């Protein structure tokens, strides 16, 4: 009601491995801004840079798969239990393996597309041949 | 992967200590949710570790808090229209909830045509009744998304448009006669010797007769329908709308400035309260409340048979009392008015700008006696003072805008009626009504297109501008970071 | 020719009730601030608009031009 | 550039014809025929008054339009990379629009002093009327031209400041003074427009 | 005493009120159509999203038409030469106001159409600027209406 | 095609029409002095008396009722079409 809603700041103590679980739980709760404390990072001092790189690679793989699916005109209906659970570190490897199998299928599809390009060149040759069947009248 | 990326981004923002394996993260959380935050630690102390607490850090250096005050139900739509500026500045925020109705977004009609208000209310009510399936189903277009976000404001603005049409007594530019109409003609002509104009009035005095004899008495609710079916409608409506303009704008801007007094007493600062805003209110009152009181006095202290020598003179005193009125004037010079005018000019124009000066230097002297950049402080104060003193007049003039929309909408409705419906209703009933379906459908399409939406959108944004230039640019100033929790916005 | 004391009294009474009727709190549940501000603002604004219109209609300095050419028609009314 | 050539040709031809007809009139001892007094007298003051009103509002509105478009194009161009400027800069736009307002209210005041005549001859009937008509036409021209020119200046300055805001957002407050100076210059124009028609009787 | 050629001024007042507003609306429509055609080559879904500058030009033309219709309906044979100059002044004022409003509408509508093709978040802000254009033309209309009586 | 948008527009326009022409017909039956300019007038009726004015008022009112009648007719037709389209699936 009143337009004050005092915010105030706080410190969040953590642990080594407990930090991931606590942060995931808070993200599920989602009531904190987490103002940055280290400005001199520039990604180079991001500590978990490799995890961010893995996330970026997974995002690129997902984007490519989604673009291929949209080209295939396939719905993305995923209603139901959407926020299942924050991803644990160990299962990330299995998810990446499944995505790699999907990428292998996509690579097979790309090879098929190259073969289709060759077949389309053959079809263009066939059309030029169809024209040559009528050019015999022009030869006279 | 989005959750993992957010977690690792936060960890990057978080800091790592060398004394232990623990991590310290600065957290912006509400006071009410603090317990829930502890509950998160309760999850931490249960499965993964046991030493993950959280402690309120109550310091004063920086720590500019986010707003996070935008916590409300459907009425949050109002906030979005206010959220075009990003209030911030902690608890100073005093935006929509104080205004809501008296805001320039519910008097955002000034076009109430009874029927137009009922149409807007019907559309918004049907849409609110269907909001369940509307949100359940896919969106149509971004404009539809904006209308869906605004449905509540649309409906309540429709109600206020209905009320404004009722008080204006202009239903589709055609007035409504309820519980009498005042005025008459037989008393005006028989007593006034203007009789024997049955056909002579249709031959000699075309559009001539306009005289009040033994008459008077206003409509108990609104404006008499006789003013609508007359031809001096333009002049009387113009004067009435301009005077309503002045009174409404002055009271609105007065309320806007008055809110700043509470805004500042909350944030201590007695020097500004006793030196910066008292001059503003004093000047604003002495220059505009006088005009309002003069308008009311002119309205009340005269009668039909009281015009000075000339028959009507309309008003003749609204504008000749300008913002300076150097000398002479003559006309209306009721005793004491010259003295009151001179006193108001000297207290307002000569004194208020002069005392609005100084400010922190007054403390600086004491500071200089104890053992701040004077230049920037005084130049910023000077620019703010000139901006406000010119902006009082500028916003008083700019408050006149919505009334132009009012007049234009009234004329558009009247001309549309007289050009389509007046043509559609005539003699030879069979021929006059066989095609009435097409003409009336054209009427419906035109009323929807140019009046309901086009002019409706014009007023919709006009009133928002009146909000954001003078209404709310009086009590709250500044910007601040909005809320930003981990809501998993990615579905 | 309409009386003015009775309409102004009745409308002032009604708008005053709806304005100062918030101390009589119906919900006393949720926020309750937006609703009281809404009621007070609506009452004050509507009363101000109605009073402005009726005061403008009071004391008609100049009479309307009944230029309909149907003065003989309105004479019956 | 053909339009410019046509306009210059019309200008030079008309001015050459005017100077040659003036020299012919003064050479041929035919000065009495070239009567400016008869032109300013037999001409109806109503045309002067109404033309003054129309110009007073029209120049104001078209100068405001010049300003608003010359600043809106700048805003939309410079707001692609920084959407936040799409609304915050609007404080420099309303000026131009408010400048147009300085016309309509003005256009009322002069129009507040218009009366019919019911007279045709110019001898001793219309002297004060002549002065009133000419004075109000002059005031209308003054307000219209000054308001248009201040509107275009304010729009130019607002576009400049808006493009300045695209890089550092902290200089808008330091730069707000120029456009309010322009608006004050428009206020001077409106003030003298008020004073010119302050004491004039029409009838 | 009715002077001759009195209706001439009112007739050209109505003609100018119609014609100048028509020209302004036409210019706005042309500029905004060019902008829409330029933008539609890459964002086909955003065609009906920003067709509104065309309807804004239509609104300006509507203002011109209503002022012209009112002036023409106020026209009589025996104009006292005091009403005719009033009608002419109102017509010229509203006509040039509509011309300027159409000018601004066209230019800003083209700019905003290109911007909303490039940046989707810029549309609503453009709205404000664009709407102000109509207001200017609107002023002509109102300054005509008061000029229709006094 | 009888699209849902077309059927909805027809239904809402028909409802709009029926309510407005019914209220026009009522206001003509009472012969309110506001729509007098709208009502057709001939100079030969000025001296005849209010009886002729009321007669032509009744005639234009009856015109309005029959107009609302075919408005109700086409609204019912649109309702039938939309109901058939809905029940087809």
């Amino acid at each position: 009601l009143f337009r004050s809603e005092e915010m105030t700041l706080a410190q969040l103590f953590l642990q080594s491995e407990a930090a991931y679980c606590c942060v995931s739980e808070l993200e599920e709760l989602g009531k904190v801004q987490f103002r940055d404390l280290n400005p001199d990072v520039n990604v180079f001092q991001r500590k978990f840079v490799n995890e961010v790189r893995r996330c970026e690679e997974m995002d690129r793989k997902l984007r490519f798969v989604e673009k291929e699916i949209r080209k295939a005109n396939i719905p993305i209906m995923d209603t139901g239990e959407n926020p299942e659970v924050p991803f644990p570190r160990d299962m990330i490897d299995l998810e990446a393996n499944f995505e790699k199998i999907e990428n292998e299928l996509k690579e097979i599809n790309t090879n098929q597309e190259a073969l289709k390009r060759n077949f389309l060149e053959l079809t263009e040759l066939k059309f030029i041949l169809r024209k040559t069947q009528q050019f015999f009248d022009e030869m006279a | 992967v989005r959750k993992m990326k957010a977690i690792y981004h936060t960890l990057n923002l978080c800091n790592i200590d060398v004394t232990q394996k623990c991590l310290i993260a600065e957290v912006w959380c509400p006071v009410t949710d603090l317990d829930s935050i502890q509950f998160a630690l309760r999850r931490g102390t249960e499965h993964s570790g046991s030493t993950v607490p959280s402690i309120l850090n109550r310091m004063q250096t920086n720590q500019t808090p986010p707003t996070y005050n935008k916590t409300n139900k459907f009425t949050h739509g109002f906030q979005n229209i206010v959220d075009a500026y990003g209030i911030g500045t902690y608890r100073e925020i005093n935006p929509a909830p104080y205004t809501v109705i008296t805001f320039p977004f519910l008097f955002a009609v000034m076009f109430g045509d009874f029927g137009h208000g009922i149409l807007m209310t019907l559309f918004a009510v049907w849409m609110v009744l269907r909001e369940s399936r509307i949100l359940s189903q896919k969106n149509e277009n971004e404009m539809f998304s904006m209308v869906f976000s605004g449905r509540y404001i649309i409906l309540l603005m429709g109600l206020f448009s209905i009320y404004t049409g009722l008080i204006y007594n202009d239903c589709f530019s055609k007035s409504l006669n309820i519980f009498g109409s005042s005025w008459s003609v037989r008393p005006m002509f028989t007593i006034g010797n203007w009789t024997e104009e049955t056909l002579l009035g249709s031959s000699v005095l075309q559009l001539n007769p306009a005289i009040p004899g033994v008459f008077g008495g206003p409509y108990p609710f609104g404006i008499d329908p006789i003013w609508n079916i007359a031809t001096n409608k333009l002049t009387f409506l113009n004067s009435f709308k301009m005077k309503m303009s002045v009174i409404l704008g002055i009271i609105h801007m007065l309320f806007g400035v008055s809110l700043s007094l509470f805004n500042h007493i909350y944030f201590k600062k007695p020097l500004n309260i006793y030196f910066g805003f008292i001059p503003e209110i004093i000047f604003m009152s002495s220059l505009f409340g006088y005009l309002v009181i003069l308008i009311f006095y002119k309205w009340t202290a005269y009668d039909a048979h009281s015009s000075r020598n000339a028959p009507s003179l309309l008003i003749h005193f609204i504008n000749m009392f300008l913002f300076s009125y150097p000398e002479s004037g003559n006309a209306m010079l009721y005793s004491g008015q010259k003295g009151i005018q001179c006193f108001l000019i000297v207290v307002a124009m000569l004194c208020v700008p002069w005392m609005l000066l100084f400010k922190p230097l007054i403390l600086r002297h004491q500071y200089l006696r104890k053992k701040f950049d004077f230049g920037d402080t005084m130049v910023h104060q000077a620019i703010h003072t000139i901006e406000y003193c010119l902006g009082c007049i500028s916003n008083t003039a700019s408050y006149l805008r919505l009334w132009a929309l009012s007049l234009a909408h009234a004329q558009l409705s009247e001309v549309l009626w007289t050009m389509v419906i007046h043509i559609g209703l005539h003699v030879r009933s069979l021929a006059g009504g066989l095609g009435l379906f097409f003409i009336f459908a054209a009427f419906a399409t035109l009323t929807v297109a140019i009046l309901l939406i086009m002019e409706g959108l014009s007023a919709f944004l006009h009133a928002l501008r009146l909000h954001w230039v003078e209404f709310q640019n009086k009590f709250y100033t500044g910007t601040g970071f909005k809320f930003l929790p981990f809501s998993f916005e990615h579905i | 020719a309409h009386s003015f004391a009775l309409p102004v009294i009745i409308f002032t009474t009604f708008w005053g009730l709806i304005g100062i009727a918030g101390p009589w709190f119906v919900p006393k549940g949720p926020n309750r601030g937006v609703i009281i501000t809404m009621l007070v603002a609506t009452a004050v604004c509507c009363y101000l608009f109605w009073l402005i219109a009726i005061l403008a209609q009071l004391n008609p300095l100049f009479g309307p031009q009944l230029k309909n050419e149907t003065i003989w028609y309105v004479r019956f009314l | 550039t053909g339009l410019e050539l046509l306009y210059l040709g019309i200008f030079v031809a008309f001015w050459a014809c005017m100077i040659v007809v003036g020299i012919c009139y003064t050479i041929f001892d035919l000065g009495f025929r070239f009567d400016v007094a008869w032109f300013l007298t037999e001409t109806s003051p109503f045309m002067w008054s109404n033309l003054g009103i129309g110009l007073a509002i029209s120049l104001s509105v078209v100068g405001a339009a010049w300003g608003i478009y010359i600043t809106g194009s700048s805003i939309i161009g410079g707001g692609v990379k920084a959407p936040r400027i799409k609304t915050k800069n609007l404080v420099s736009i309303i000026f131009c629009e408010a400048v147009a307002i300085y016309g309509i209210i003005m256009a009322i005041v002069i129009s507040n002093m218009a009366e019919p005549f019911s007279a045709t001859d110019p001898k001793a009937i219309g002297h004060r009327n002549y002065h009133a008509g000419y004075s109000m036409f002059g005031a209308g021209l003054t307000v219209g031209l000054s308001n248009l020119f201040c509107g275009v200046c304010v729009g130019i300055v607002g576009s400049g400041a808006a493009l300045a805001d695209a890089q550092n957002p902290s200089l808008f407050v330091k730069i707000l003074i120029v456009e309010i100076f322009g608006s004050a210059i428009g206020l001077f124009g409106v003030i003298v427009a008020i004073l010119q028609t302050s004491r004039v009787k029409m009838g | 005493n009715n002077p001759e050629y009195s209706s001439f001024f009112g007739v050209m007042g109505a003609s100018s009120a119609m014609v100048f507003s028509a020209m302004g609306a036409a210019y706005g429509t042309a500029k905004s159509g060019t902008g829409i055609a330029a933008m539609s080559v890459m964002r086909p879904e955003l065609i009906m999203k920003s067709i509104i500058p065309v309807v804004m030009a239509g609104i300006i033309a509507i203002y011109g038409l209503v002022v012209a219709v009112l002036i023409a309906n106020s026209l009589t044979d025996g104009i006292t030469l005091y009403r005719s100059f009033l009608q002419l002044g109102a017509g010229l004022s509203v006509g040039l106001s509509g011309l300027a409003a159409g000018f601004a509408i066209g230019i800003v509508g083209d700019a905003g159409v290109r911007g909303t093709a490039q940046q989707p978040r810029l549309f609503v802000g453009m709205i404000l600027i664009l709407i102000f254009a109509e207001v200017l033309g609107l002023y002509g209309l109102i300054v005509a209406l008061i000029l229709s009586t006094k | 095609c009888c699209g849902p948008k077309l059927a909805a527009c027809g239904i809402v326009l028909s409802a709009w029409g029926v309510i407005m022409l019914i209220m026009l017909g009522i206001f003509f039956n009472v012969h309110s002095a506001v729509l007098i300019e709208d009502v057709p007038f001939t100079e030969k009726d000025f001296e005849n008396g209010p009886q002729n004015i009321y007669n032509l008022y009744e005639q234009v009112s009856y015109n309005c009722f029959i107009a609302a009648g075919l408005y109700l007719l086409l609204g019912g037709f649109s309702f039938c079409q939309v109901r058939l389209n809905k029940r087809k699936e």
